Protein backbone atom coordinates (compact mmCIF):
# COMPACT_ATOMS: atom_id res chain seq x y z
CA UNK A 1 0.00 0.00 0.00
CA UNK A 2 0.99 3.62 0.47
CA UNK A 3 0.99 4.30 4.26
CA UNK A 4 1.93 7.67 5.87
CA UNK A 5 5.07 5.76 7.06
CA UNK A 6 6.12 5.46 3.31
CA UNK A 7 9.43 7.24 2.41
CA UNK A 8 9.75 9.71 -0.49
CA UNK A 9 12.15 7.14 -2.12
CA UNK A 10 9.36 4.54 -2.44
CA UNK A 11 6.60 6.63 -4.06
CA UNK A 12 5.13 6.01 -7.59
CA UNK A 13 6.93 8.48 -9.96
CA UNK A 14 3.63 10.23 -10.87
CA UNK A 15 2.84 11.02 -7.18
CA UNK A 16 6.60 11.81 -6.75
CA UNK A 17 6.25 14.45 -9.55
CA UNK A 18 3.00 15.98 -8.14
CA UNK A 19 4.69 16.23 -4.68
CA UNK A 20 7.61 18.15 -6.37
CA UNK A 21 4.98 20.55 -7.88
CA UNK A 22 3.31 20.94 -4.42
CA UNK A 23 6.69 21.58 -2.67
CA UNK A 24 7.35 24.36 -5.27
CA UNK A 25 3.90 25.96 -4.66
CA UNK A 26 4.55 26.09 -0.86
CA UNK A 27 8.02 27.71 -1.43
CA UNK A 28 6.28 30.06 -3.96
CA UNK A 29 4.13 31.58 -1.18
CA UNK A 30 7.27 32.30 0.98
CA UNK A 31 8.95 34.07 -2.03
CA UNK A 32 5.75 36.20 -2.44
CA UNK B 1 13.76 22.44 -2.86
CA UNK B 2 13.43 18.83 -4.11
CA UNK B 3 12.03 16.60 -1.31
CA UNK B 4 14.73 14.57 0.51
CA UNK B 5 14.48 10.88 -0.53
CA UNK B 6 14.90 9.62 3.12
CA UNK B 7 11.87 11.60 4.55
CA UNK B 8 8.59 9.96 5.64
CA UNK B 9 5.39 11.15 3.86
CA UNK B 10 3.77 11.70 7.33
CA UNK B 11 6.61 14.11 8.33
CA UNK B 12 6.35 15.92 4.95
CA UNK B 13 2.54 16.31 5.25
CA UNK B 14 2.70 17.68 8.85
CA UNK B 15 5.61 20.03 7.83
CA UNK B 16 3.53 21.33 4.85
CA UNK B 17 0.33 21.69 6.98
CA UNK B 18 2.24 23.82 9.55
CA UNK B 19 3.70 26.02 6.75
CA UNK B 20 0.26 26.42 5.02
CA UNK B 21 -1.23 27.67 8.36
CA UNK B 22 1.75 30.07 8.85
CA UNK B 23 1.19 31.30 5.24
CA UNK B 24 -2.62 31.47 5.89
CA UNK B 25 -2.02 33.80 8.93
CA UNK B 26 0.47 36.08 7.13
CA UNK B 27 -1.82 36.30 4.02
CA UNK B 28 -4.66 37.72 6.19
CA UNK B 29 -2.39 40.14 8.17
CA UNK B 30 -0.65 41.36 4.93
CA UNK B 31 -4.05 41.73 3.15
CA UNK B 32 -5.43 43.59 6.25
CA UNK B 33 -2.34 45.87 6.05
CA UNK B 34 -3.07 46.52 2.31
CA UNK B 35 -6.72 47.33 3.32
CA UNK B 36 -5.50 49.99 5.84
CA UNK B 37 -3.34 51.52 3.05
CA UNK B 38 -6.46 51.66 0.77
CA UNK C 1 -8.71 6.15 -2.68
CA UNK C 2 -6.35 5.62 0.27
CA UNK C 3 -6.76 8.15 3.15
CA UNK C 4 -3.45 9.76 1.96
CA UNK C 5 -4.64 10.24 -1.65
CA UNK C 6 -7.51 12.28 -0.06
CA UNK C 7 -5.48 14.14 2.71
CA UNK C 8 -2.98 15.36 0.05
CA UNK C 9 -5.70 16.25 -2.53
CA UNK C 10 -8.09 18.16 -0.21
CA UNK C 11 -4.90 19.89 1.12
CA UNK C 12 -3.89 20.86 -2.50
CA UNK C 13 -7.50 22.16 -2.97
CA UNK C 14 -6.86 24.40 0.13
CA UNK C 15 -3.81 26.18 -1.49
CA UNK C 16 -5.17 26.45 -5.07
CA UNK C 17 -6.79 29.90 -5.93
CA UNK C 18 -8.92 28.10 -8.60
CA UNK C 19 -10.54 26.15 -5.66
CA UNK C 20 -13.85 27.11 -4.00
CA UNK C 21 -12.15 25.85 -0.75
CA UNK C 22 -8.99 28.07 -0.90
CA UNK C 23 -7.70 29.14 2.60
CA UNK C 24 -6.54 32.38 0.95
CA UNK C 25 -9.67 34.53 0.30
CA UNK C 26 -9.46 38.26 1.14
CA UNK C 27 -12.16 40.79 0.12
CA UNK C 28 -10.89 44.16 -1.09
CA UNK C 29 -12.98 47.04 -2.49
CA UNK C 30 -12.07 49.21 -5.54
CA UNK C 31 -13.45 52.71 -6.40
CA UNK C 32 -15.25 53.33 -9.74
CA UNK C 33 -14.15 56.70 -11.26
CA UNK C 34 -17.11 56.75 -13.78
CA UNK C 35 -19.26 58.76 -11.26
CA UNK C 36 -22.15 56.43 -12.35
CA UNK C 37 -24.13 54.69 -9.56
CA UNK C 38 -23.95 50.88 -10.14
CA UNK C 39 -26.74 48.40 -9.31
CA UNK C 40 -25.11 45.74 -7.00
CA UNK C 41 -27.38 43.11 -8.71
CA UNK C 42 -25.57 43.91 -12.03
CA UNK C 43 -22.03 43.12 -10.67
CA UNK C 44 -20.94 39.74 -12.21
CA UNK C 45 -19.83 37.39 -9.37
CA UNK C 46 -16.10 36.35 -9.68
CA UNK C 47 -15.08 32.85 -10.96
CA UNK C 48 -14.11 30.10 -8.43
CA UNK C 49 -16.05 31.88 -5.55
CA UNK C 50 -19.24 30.36 -3.93
CA UNK C 51 -22.67 32.10 -3.69
CA UNK C 52 -22.26 32.31 0.13
CA UNK C 53 -18.76 33.93 -0.20
CA UNK C 54 -20.21 36.54 -2.66
CA UNK C 55 -23.24 37.32 -0.45
CA UNK C 56 -20.64 38.17 2.27
CA UNK C 57 -18.62 40.32 -0.23
CA UNK C 58 -21.81 42.36 -0.98
CA UNK C 59 -22.98 42.57 2.71
CA UNK C 60 -19.62 43.98 4.02
CA UNK C 61 -18.98 46.57 1.23
CA UNK C 62 -18.51 49.98 3.01
CA UNK C 63 -20.23 51.91 0.15
CA UNK C 64 -22.14 49.89 -2.55
CA UNK C 65 -22.76 53.24 -4.42
CA UNK C 66 -19.11 53.62 -5.61
CA UNK C 67 -17.08 50.51 -4.52
CA UNK C 68 -16.91 47.08 -6.28
CA UNK C 69 -15.92 44.01 -4.12
CA UNK C 70 -12.79 42.18 -5.42
CA UNK C 71 -11.39 38.82 -4.23
CA UNK C 72 -7.69 38.11 -3.64
CA UNK C 73 -6.63 34.40 -3.33
CA UNK C 74 -2.80 34.44 -3.37
CA UNK C 75 0.17 36.69 -2.55
CA UNK C 76 0.32 37.26 -6.37
CA UNK C 77 -3.18 38.88 -6.13
CA UNK C 78 -2.05 40.86 -3.02
CA UNK C 79 1.02 42.28 -4.85
CA UNK C 80 -0.96 42.83 -8.11
CA UNK C 81 -2.78 45.34 -5.79
CA UNK C 82 0.23 46.48 -3.61
CA UNK C 83 2.10 47.70 -6.75
CA UNK C 84 -1.05 49.78 -7.61
CA UNK C 85 -0.94 51.36 -4.13
CA UNK C 86 2.68 52.43 -4.94
CA UNK C 87 1.51 53.61 -8.45
CA UNK C 88 -1.24 55.66 -6.67
CA UNK C 89 1.18 56.95 -3.93
CA UNK C 90 3.62 58.28 -6.60
CA UNK C 91 0.75 60.01 -8.50
CA UNK C 92 -0.79 61.37 -5.22
CA UNK C 93 2.56 62.86 -4.05
CA UNK C 94 3.24 64.41 -7.52
CA UNK C 95 -0.15 66.25 -7.52
CA UNK C 96 0.45 67.28 -3.82
CA UNK C 97 3.97 68.69 -4.61
CA UNK C 98 2.59 70.56 -7.69
CA UNK D 1 20.77 21.87 -1.39
CA UNK D 2 18.26 24.21 0.37
CA UNK D 3 19.98 27.61 -0.22
CA UNK D 4 20.69 27.01 -3.97
CA UNK D 5 17.04 25.85 -4.30
CA UNK D 6 15.66 29.12 -2.76
CA UNK D 7 17.73 31.44 -5.05
CA UNK D 8 16.63 29.16 -7.98
CA UNK D 9 13.00 29.88 -6.87
CA UNK D 10 13.30 33.68 -6.17
CA UNK D 11 14.80 33.99 -9.70
CA UNK D 12 11.65 32.10 -11.05
CA UNK D 13 8.80 34.27 -9.62
CA UNK D 14 10.82 37.23 -11.11
CA UNK D 15 10.30 38.83 -7.68
CA UNK D 16 12.16 42.09 -6.97
CA UNK D 17 12.15 41.99 -3.15
CA UNK D 18 11.55 45.69 -2.14
CA UNK D 19 13.58 44.99 0.93
CA UNK D 20 16.52 44.04 -1.33
CA UNK D 21 18.41 41.08 0.18
CA UNK D 22 21.31 42.45 2.27
CA UNK D 23 24.71 42.58 0.51
CA UNK D 24 26.67 40.34 0.56
CA UNK D 25 24.06 37.59 1.20
CA UNK D 26 24.27 35.62 4.49
CA UNK D 27 25.30 32.44 2.59
CA UNK D 28 28.38 34.39 1.23
CA UNK D 29 29.22 35.39 4.88
CA UNK D 30 28.97 31.63 5.64
CA UNK D 31 31.04 30.63 2.52
CA UNK D 32 33.94 32.89 3.68
CA UNK D 33 33.76 31.36 7.22
CA UNK D 34 33.73 27.88 5.52
CA UNK D 35 37.09 28.91 3.92
CA UNK D 36 38.42 30.00 7.40
CA UNK D 37 37.47 26.62 8.96
CA UNK D 38 39.37 24.74 6.15
CA UNK D 39 42.37 27.14 6.53
CA UNK D 40 42.55 26.50 10.32
CA UNK D 41 42.08 22.70 9.72
CA UNK D 42 45.21 22.98 7.48
CA UNK D 43 47.11 25.00 10.22
CA UNK D 44 46.16 22.38 12.87
CA UNK D 45 47.28 19.60 10.43
CA UNK D 46 50.69 21.29 9.76
CA UNK D 47 51.20 21.61 13.57
CA UNK D 48 50.40 17.83 13.95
Amino acid sequence: LITESTKFSDLPPQLKNELQILNKMIINNNSL
Amino acid sequence: IGINESKLLEQLLNEWVSEIENQTKNFYDQAKTIFVWD
Amino acid sequence: RSIIEQKLYDFMQSISPNSLNCRFLYWFYNYQANGQLVDPNSIPKPPNVTVDQWAYALSNNPDPSILIPVAAKSFDDLINRRMKQEETIIALDQNTQE
Amino acid sequence: LNSVNEQVHLLSTQFHSPFSQARPSKEMEIIVDSLVEKIDRIKQTILC
